[PDB]
């Protein structure tokens, strides 16, 4: 029902007349994206599998959605750039959002982690050629080698992990059949094998080890800052870890120990450096570190209650950051530079996407309830009842937090700007058109946040 | 004498048996068959649902 019109998406945008191409690329995007409203959201007690294990159903994957809400949106701030160049090189790099929007949505419906695992890694082809070109600033190698040589790195021992499972129990395609699974007797061979199924979803899921693969794509921008956006779809890509520790090892929490450790460190540190920090996408590229953490945090603990705030923090994660992003955009193509000093002045010159900077930094803050204080708050009543301690640690992180994101603000909120001479035009209609079109979807998840957070729900 | 007889040509080698002794036919060096034959088995495979890969 999804694929096959995402893959008519193909010829749509080389067959037609050169003076078009982004009005039928936008137009058609919206109308497929509204009927995942449509279809996927019935579901019984256990979620009843949808056909054949070619792409199969949603049993706490309503990240779909928010896949399906960047399907129209990655095309919007995308208009500004790559407009001076030839119309080849803009059909084919909108042709690789929708060859990556093709193998996103075969990630979250295939129940499966053999033919998972080959679209896992199939999602870091499309987004080499996207950050390697079209770099505003150098270093590009610096952070497109880095890509690979980090989540190739960590999910290639996937092949050696995966498939010493099924040559033993049975097989696992389906997870639905998968009951056949025996608790881990804990042996040493049975560590390394723990430490494979995990490695792969430690990177792409940042901490604070191995976590310089993230913060070096963010700054070296792909395109303009709606390619940034696809990252983010990345982090939240690698949701396998709600897949391989609740079904291949629920027994192993003794190797998960001091990986919550790490990853909790990973919230005090990245968010001290997080304040003195100069360019402006880097602060949200170190924010985007700090609440994937505590997505990381929730998993290994594996009670009922962190699973809900941990699904949640997916979909409330992956429509702020984003958000804060396409800010980042909005004044990187008026400035021409990520220097938060250089560019400072709201309301005096940028009237109406000033109330926008508000609505998206105060989502990083404990808002009345949107999904950021749903997403946390379950997080932080689950650490309590695996340890008391917690909350010490996890409070300090609360405070810093709000120094996210009034960090921001203040540095935004001054009327200076006495150097800068340029940015006349505040809003051309589609800049705030994506602002809105990025907090509207938060607003309508406060009356119905069954939807978001359903793990069993 | 009637002891006398010429060669002519060949002798094209000729086959006579008038003796026998105990007929003599199956004896060789062999000993064992070795587990005589593998076991082989003919039915003809209908189409076998699904793939054994794990794509299918």
């Amino acid at each position: 029902k999804y694929i096959i019109p995402t893959i008519m998406l193909m010829p749509l945008t080389w067959l037609s007349k050169n003076n078009m191409i982004w009005v039928n690329s936008t137009a058609h995007s919206l109308l497929i994206s509204f009927t995942s409203l449509l279809l996927m959201n019935q579901f019984g007690d256990n979620s009843l599998n949808f056909s054949l294990l070619f792409f199969s159903d949603s049993l706490s994957t309503p990240l779909l959605i928010l896949t399906m809400w960047l399907l129209p949106l990655m095309l919007m701030a995308s208009q500004h750039h790559l407009s001076k160049e030839n119309l080849t090189r803009k059909k084919l790099f909108i042709t690789m959002l929708i060859s990556l929007q093709l193998f996103l949505i075969m990630t979250f419906t295939a129940m499966e982690l053999i033919l998972f695992y080959i679209l896992f890694e199939a999602t870091l082809v499309p987004t080499l050629i996207i950050i390697t070109r079209w770099g505003n600033q150098t270093e590009r190698l610096n952070a497109g080698l880095y890509f690979l040589f980090y989540t190739l790195a960590g999910s290639l021992p996937l092949l050696v992990a995966l498939i010493y499972i099924q040559n033993t129990v049975g097989s696992l395609n389906f997870l639905m059949l998968q009951y056949w699974v025996q608790p881990v007797h804990n042996s040493w061979s049975n560590v390394f094998m723990w430490l494979a199924c995990m490695m792969a979803f430690m990177v792409k899921m940042p901490l604070y080890g191995l976590h310089l693969w993230l913060p070096k794509a963010h700054v070296e921008a792909p395109i303009a800052g709606s390619m940034v956006l696809a990252a983010v779809l990345l982090k939240l890509g690698g949701y396998g870890m709600l897949r391989i520790t609740l079904i291949l090892n629920p027994m192993t929490d003794f190797m998960a120990y001091p990986f919550i450790m790490l990853s909790l460190w990973g919230m005090i540190m990245t968010s001290s450096i997080c304040l003195r920090q100069t360019d402006l996408k880097s602060l949200i590229a170190y924010s985007s570190v700090s609440h994937m953490a505590l997505v990381i945090v929730a998993i290994l603990i594996q009670t009922p209650w962190s699973y809900m705030g941990a699904t949640a923090l997916m979909i409330a994660h992956g429509l702020t950051s984003s958000m804060l992003f396409c800010l980042a955009n909005s004044n990187y193509e008026r400035i021409h530079s990520r220097t938060m000093i250089l560019a400072r002045g709201l309301q005096t010159l940028l009237p109406l996407m000033a109330t926008w900077w508000l609505l998206a930094s105060l989502t990083n803050l404990a808002l009345p309830p949107t999904i950021n204080l749903i997403g946390e708050l379950f997080v932080v009543m689950s650490t309590f009842s695996w340890s008391n301690i917690t909350i010490i640690l996890m409070g300090v992180n609360m405070v810093i937090t709000a120094l996210y994101s009034l960090y921001m603000l203040i540095m935004t909120q001054r009327g200076k700007y006495t150097y800068h001479i340029n940015n006349i035009s505040p809003s051309f209609t589609r800049e705030n058109a994506l602002m809105s079109l990025h907090i509207l979807p938060l607003l309508l998840l406060t009356l119905n946040p069954k939807i978001i957070l359903g793990p069993l729900y | 004498k009637x002891x006398x007889x010429x060669x002519x040509x060949x002798x094209x080698x000729x086959x006579x048996x008038x003796x026998x002794x105990x007929x003599x036919x199956x004896x060789x060096x062999x000993x064992x068959x070795x587990x005589x034959x593998x076991x082989x088995x003919x039915x003809x495979x209908x189409x076998x649902x699904x793939x054994x890969x794990x794509x299918x």
